[PDB]
This record gives structure tokens, C-alpha cells and sequence, in this order.
């Protein structure tokens, strides 16, 4: 059916690989390394 | 809190990049070729 | 014209008999459930999850031949 | 030893305090992060030992 | 520029702030809105290796990361009633699959070269028939191209739709003559119902996703 | 037609004030104590280490 | 015209196939109840709740189906 | 005239859901003898939930048939 | 026309083919609670099988929704 | 033309229905599998081969009616 | 003409139906073979050979389906 075909398909895809990339890089540099820092902080605690 | 530690796996994460920029290239055609139908 | 009105509401029809394989599908999965429960009595806190998993996996198959029906009928 | 209790007494975090500040006593806090971001590990041995691990199934 | 452009903003800076200010005073004991985002690294940590083994699985885990939250976070957005899809942009979520089945491939090639190919003889059989196993394991093996987005796609699809569609029917139901609309609001409770398991199977399909393509990595880093 | 999506919304925002807004309270409520009570016993237990 | 309102008629019938398979569901988790209860004597107080998640979810497919009978038939 | 023969047709095609009720009804009541014949005595508290049952099994093909009722005078 | 009409025809029939995919996977479900009912410990083993034989019974299943949608969209 | 092009689309509808069987196969398979394994505990290793050589042949009977649709199409 | 190119490739895809019940009886005796080996642990070499028979008889019955529909396919 045409009703699942836009033609805005790149539209579509570019903006849609732009977030994946973003949010990507951004877990993996700064926000899991920062939920390690409480753990290691913890553990630190753990041994003191 | 937020301080950028590297995670050297983003090059580790080559070929999962690779296979996005020809899907998002073959898209730009198919998009091309759906506006011509 | 009437006959391609008609064979959106007769092919809908026909996409709507998919459904009954998933609802006797979320029932099994019930079943397994009440029987593995009665019969561990404690396996209830791993398997509880697993079999809501079960559910929504037998339901999603469901949805993809509902999808289908609304697709040909409202187009 | 009376100054260490002391110095017990005055510092002692349990309430609350930035993550910050435990980095900033203790620079082996960003040693290890950085060393674990590295080793490509985001498993903390003996963080679940002691804490939780919070998944159901 | 597009609709979608303006919700795939929006998903961006909903995560960052999961993070970024969750916390007050930065607390070493987290906060109570942490706690969830505590419960989710856990959860992820203990499926990805759960799944996948080595120290390997640490390599895998922000991936497996992403394609979680963005699944998890895009179930719920969606789910608002006049938030505009990203997940019925069904197009954006298969090639997102088709990528990261291509993207299993070529890392397979890449780290375990031509005897990537010993992945479609997952067995020793009978030596005519061990050509027969590897056509009908390769051709599982695409059918696992499609299949993984496909399923997400149309749950999520089919969630709006029946929601939309039931909605429009219920405006007529009350329309009709006053004894009808005493018991009219047994339809309205219908759709809380579908609403709600809309939710259900947008967290379950992002753990689905997540737990597949760690059982697909697995495959590839552990050959078979 | 798409009121009645956010009729329901806002039912389902009832159902989790009424059910899941206080679980979650002691949900989340019931893990920092485990941590801070973890946090305070280690303290103590170098307190202890000092006076021995 | 007579093709078109025909096929209102004739894809509803149709489409009431699907119901039987939620029918066979609901059946399937009572009898499962009644399997649990008679093993254990006594697991039905935790059995019985789980039970009726089994017959609501059974259940639905059955109403979905019914809809889509109801959107042919109607309109 | 079309519309009066897709009616007959539609309310035959229609009728055909019942048949899963017709097990159905059979199922609840096979795990009640069997229950009953494993325990000698569940029955007291057994035979409330089996009824429950069988009227909801029931139910669903009841369902079938009003909507077989709609089409064969509608 | 008479093409336009019979594609979604043909589409319709596809559906068929879903139905049994549909109870197969609550099939592999099943036994996974029952054999984990069973042993208790077997889980940790059987859990990534499962969701192996889950992948496998699921594939058939999308070849039917494959057709059904190249014949859709023609 | 337009009848014979309509046949072969409807045609093809009717053989997805064949996939159906194959599909409750595999799952037939995959259960016994589960069933087995749970049962034995150790068996698992040895049933692992024959149960790969089961599921092959359960998809097979499903990939012959997949090729036939692939004819008429 | 027409009707009957329409008709050969129609009374094909009916044909493509009776394989359905073949596969799912293939699937049958291996899970009896399974069963059976985790029953004993030692059953398996005479009966391998056992399910390789049920498993040849069973998949006749659907060639046999098959060959009919290429037959009617083709003529």
C-alpha cells in the first residue's frame, strides 16, 4: 500500500542516523563511565 | 560528574559504520527512484 | 470501482482469520504457567517474567496479521 | 591515632557528597574508571557483592 | 524541515537528562530517580553478559546499550497521543536492522575470516546433507536480517492504529441515543486496556531486540 | 477522536499515581537505604580498625 | 452498490472465524486451573489471580477480532 | 438481490466459529473429571471454578452466533 | 482492476500462514516453563536455547508476513 | 491478461498456508528439544546434533511450498 | 483461455496446502526421537534408524502433495 510510502525516506533516515550516532558516542564517553564512577566510589567505600 | 573518559570501542564499532553509510546512501536513491513512481 | 471497495472489505476479512492462532498461542503460555507453578510451587519468581515474555511475543504475532487487516480495510 | 579518629569525626560522608569529592581524596577513583574504560569492562568485581545487581529475570 | 526531525530532537535531550541532573549534590548514595537508571545498567550488564561471554561482552555493552534505550525511551514517546512516531516510521528502524545484520557480518568476516563460513555448518550430518544445512542456514541467517526489526515495527505500528481506530468508533458510540451512552464508557476503558498494553510489549520489545542481538553477537564472536 | 487518546492517558496517569508512583517511592526508597546503610557500616568498620 | 454493501456481509462472515480460536483459549486456561488445583489441593490462591490475566489476555484477541467483524459489518 | 444472497452466504461463513466453543466446553470439562478422579475430593472447590469456566468458554462462541443472528436477518 | 482486486486477495490468504507461527512460538514458550518447572536448575542452559528456537520457528512465520507484504505493495 | 495476472498473485496467497505446517514443526522440534534436555539433564550434547538434523527437515517441507510461491510469482 | 491459465495455477496453490501436514509429522517422530533418546539414554541406535523411516514415510506423503502441484502447475 502507498500509505507506508512517504518519499521523505532519506528525510527520514538522515535525522534518524544522526540521533543513533549521538546517542551512542554519548553513553559510551560520558554517561556509562559516570555511572562507574559511583560503582568504583562505592567499592572504595567497600574496601575502606 | 560528566568528564569524557575514551572508550577506544568507537573504532571497535567500524563495521557497524560502514554498513550505515551504504544504507544511508541507498536510501538517497531509493528515495529518488520511490518519487519517480 | 465496486469490486476493488469490495476486495479491500473481502481481503480484510480473510487477513482477520491470522488472529486465532495467537489467541490459542497466549492461552498455551497461560497453561504452562499455572502448571509449572503447581508444580514447582517456588519457580514462580524466574518463571512469572518468563511467561509474560511468552505473552507478549505469541500477542505480537497477533498484531502483525491485525496491522494487515486494518491495512486492506481502512487502507 | 586520636587525630585519625578525629579526623574521623569531621569528615565522614553517609548522608550524601559528590562523587567529585572521593575522585578529588582519592585519585584512584578516576585510575580505575579509566582503567576499566579501557579494559573495556563496565562490571565493577565486588560492586555486586555488596550492592545489588537489580534485574528481575 | 520534517516532523520526525523535531521528535528524534526531542529523544536526544530526554537521555541527557537521565544523566545529567538526575542527581542532586551528585550523591554517592544516588538519588531515587537514579535508582531506575541504576536498575536498567544492572539488568544490561547481567544480560549482555548474560549472553555474550568474555570480557568481550564490556566491548559490546554500550552498543547493546543504545539499542536498548533508544528502543525503551522510543516505546514510550511514541505512545504519547499526538507525539509523531519514529518507530511507525518503520523505515528508520528496519534499516537501523538491516545495518546491524550487515554490521554481525562483516565483523564475523573480518575477525574469523573464511572459516566464518564454518557458522553455517553448525553440525556434523550425514555428507549429502551437509550442503542442504548450509542452505537453509544461510537463509535463516538473512531471515534474521528482517526479522529483528520487523517485529519491533509493526507492534508498535499496530499499537496506534487499534488505539486510533477504536478511538474514532467510540466518538460515533456515544453519538448514538442517550441509553447508549449509559454504558459508553466500557469502550473508553477498552482502549485504557490496549493503551497500557502498548506500553507493555514497547519494554518487552526493547528487551527483545536487546537479548536477540546479543544472542546474534554471540553467534558471530563464538563461531556457530 | 484524538481527545479521547488523552482521555485515556490521563487515566492511565491515574492508575499510576494511584499504584506505581508509591511502589516506585519504595522501590527506589528501599535500594539507597541498602547502599547508604553498606556506605556507613564500612566507615564504621574502620572506625572500629582505629580504636583496636 | 449491491457489490459493495454484499461485501460488508460477506467479509464479516469471514472475519467471525477468527473468534473460535479465543473461544478454545479461555478453555485451555480454565482447564489448566482446574489441572493445578486438583495436583496441589491448595496452589489456587496464587493460581487463581494468574488465571484470570490468562482469560482477560485470551480474551482480548477475541474482542479485537470481533471489532474488525464489527467494522465490516457496520462500517 | 446480491445483497440478500451475500447475507445467506455471510451468516453460513459466520457459523463456523461456534465450532471452537463445541471443544472448548469439552476441555473444561475433561480437566474436571480428571481433576476429580485424581483427588476423590478437590470437587467442592473445583466445581465453582469449572462452571465459571464453561460459561466463558462458552461465551466466545455465543459471540459467533448473535453476530451469525445479524447477518442471517440483517 | 481485476488485478488491483485479486492482490489483495491474495494478500488476505497470506495471513493464514502467520496463524501457526503464531501457536508455535507459545509452543516453545510452554515447554520452556515446563521443563524449567521440572529441573529448577536446567534454566541457565536452556534460556539461550529457547530463545534460539524462538529465532528458528519465528523465521518461518516472517516468510509468510514477506509475502504478504510483496504481494501488499505488488 | 487480467485474470491470469490476478491467479498467479492469488495463487501465491494460498501458498503461505503450506509455510504454516513447517512452522508448528520447528516449535514441535525446538520443545522436544526442551523437553529432553530438562528431562535428562546430560543428554544434551549427544540430542544437539540430531536436533539440528529435525529442525532442517521440519523447514525443508516449508522452504518446497516458499519455492512453489516463488513459481507462480 | 484465460480461465483455464487461471485455473491450472489456482488448483497449484490449493495443491501447495496438503504439504502442511507432512511437516508438521516430520517434526512429530523427531520429537518422539528426542523423547525417546532422553527416556533411555541408549535407545538411540536402534532407534535412529526408526526415525529416519517414520521421517522418510511422513515426507512421501508431501511430495506426493507437491508433485500433484507442480503437475497441475505446469500440466
Amino acid at each position: 500500500m502507498p500509505q507506508l510510502v512517504p518519499f521523505y525516506f532519506m528525510n527520514q533516515l538522515t535525522y534518524g542516523f544522526l540521533l543513533m550516532i549521538t546517542l551512542l558516542i554519548l553513553f559510551s564517553q560520558f554517561f556509562l563511565p559516570m555511572i562507574l564512577r559511583l560503582y568504583v566510589s562505592r567499592l572504595f567505600i567497600s574496601k575502606l | 560528574m560528566l568528564k569524557r573518559f575514551p572508550t577506544p570501542i568507537l573504532k571497535v564499532y567500524w563495521p557497524f559504520f560502514v554498513a550505515g553509510a551504504a544504507v544511508y546512501y541507498g536510501m538517497s536513491k531509493a528515495a529518488d527512484l520511490s518519487s519517480n513512481t | 470501482m465496486q469490486l476493488v471497495l469490495a476486495a479491500k472489505y473481502i481481503g480484510a476479512g480473510i487477513s482477520t482469520i491470522g488472529l486465532l492462532g495467537a489467541g490459542i498461542g497466549i492461552a498455551i503460555v497461560f497453561a504452562a504457567l499455572i502448571n509449572g507453578v503447581s508444580r514447582n510451587p517456588s519457580i514462580k519468581d524466574t518463571v512469572f517474567p518468563m511467561a509474560i515474555l511468552g505473552f507478549a511475543l505469541s500477542e505480537a504475532t497477533g498484531l502483525f496479521c491485525l496491522m494487515v487487516s486494518f491495512l486492506l480495510l481502512f487502507g | 591515632l586520636q587525630s585519625t579518629l578525629d579526623n574521623i569525626q569531621s569528615a565522614r560522608p553517609f548522608d550524601e557528597l559528590t562523587v567529585d569529592d572521593l575522585t578529588k581524596i582519592k585519585p584512584e577513583i578516576d585510575a580505575k574508571v579509566e582503567e576499566m574504560v579501557k579494559k573495556g569492562k563496565w562490571d565493577v568485581p565486588g560492586y555486586k557483592d555488596r550492592f545489588g545487581n537489580l534485574n528481575v529475570m | 524541515l520534517t516532523t520526525f526531525s523535531l521528535y528524534t530532537i526531542i529523544v536526544l535531550l530526554v537521555i541527557t537528562s537521565l544523566y545529567t541532573l538526575t542527581n542532586n549534590n551528585n550523591k554517592i548514595i544516588g538519588s531515587r530517580w537514579l535508582i531506575s537508571q541504576e536498575a536498567i545498567y544492572d539488568t544490561i550488564m547481567n544480560m549482555t553478559k548474560g549472553q555474550i561471554g568474555g570480557k568481550n561482552w564490556g566491548l559490546y555493552f554500550p552498543m547493546i546499550f543504545t539499542l536498548f534505550m533508544f528502543i525503551f525511551i522510543a516505546n514510550l514517546i511514541s505512545m504519547i497521543p499526538y507525539s509523531f512516531a519514529l518507530s511507525a516510521h518503520l523505515v528508520f528502524i528496519i534499516s537501523l536492522s538491516i545495518v546491524i545484520w550487515l554490521g554481525n557480518t562483516i565483523l564475523g568476516l573480518y575477525k574469523h575470516g573464511w572459516v566464518f563460513f564454518s557458522l553455517f555448518v553448525p553440525a556434523g550430518t550425514p555428507l549429502p546433507l551437509v550442503p542442504l544445512l548450509v542452505i537453509i542456514e544461510t537463509l535463516s541467517y538473512f531471515a534474521r536480517a528482517i526479522s529483528l526489526g520487523l517485529r519491533l515495527g509493526s507492534n508498535i505500528l499496530a499499537g496506534h492504529l487499534l488505539m486510533v481506530i477504536l478511538a474514532g468508533l467510540t466518538f460515533n458510540f456515544m453519538l448514538i441515543n442517550l441509553f447508549t451512552l449509559v454504558f459508553g464508557f466500557v469502550p473508553l476503558a477498552m482502549i485504557l486496556a490496549i493503551m497500557m498494553l502498548e506500553f507493555a510489549i514497547g519494554i518487552i520489545q526493547g528487551y527483545v531486540w536487546a537479548i536477540l542481538t546479543a544472542s546474534y553477537l554471540k553467534d558471530a564472536v563464538y563461531l556457530h | 477522536d484524538e481527545s479521547i487518546l488523552l482521555l485515556t492517558f490521563l487515566g492511565f496517569t491515574g492508575l499510576v499515581a494511584k499504584y506505581l508512583a508509591p511502589a516506585y517511592k519504595d522501590f527506589a526508597d528501599a535500594r539507597m537505604k541498602k547502599v547508604s546503610d553498606v556506605l556507613n557500616a564500612s566507615r564504621n568498620k574502620h572506625v572500629e580498625a582505629v580504636k583496636d
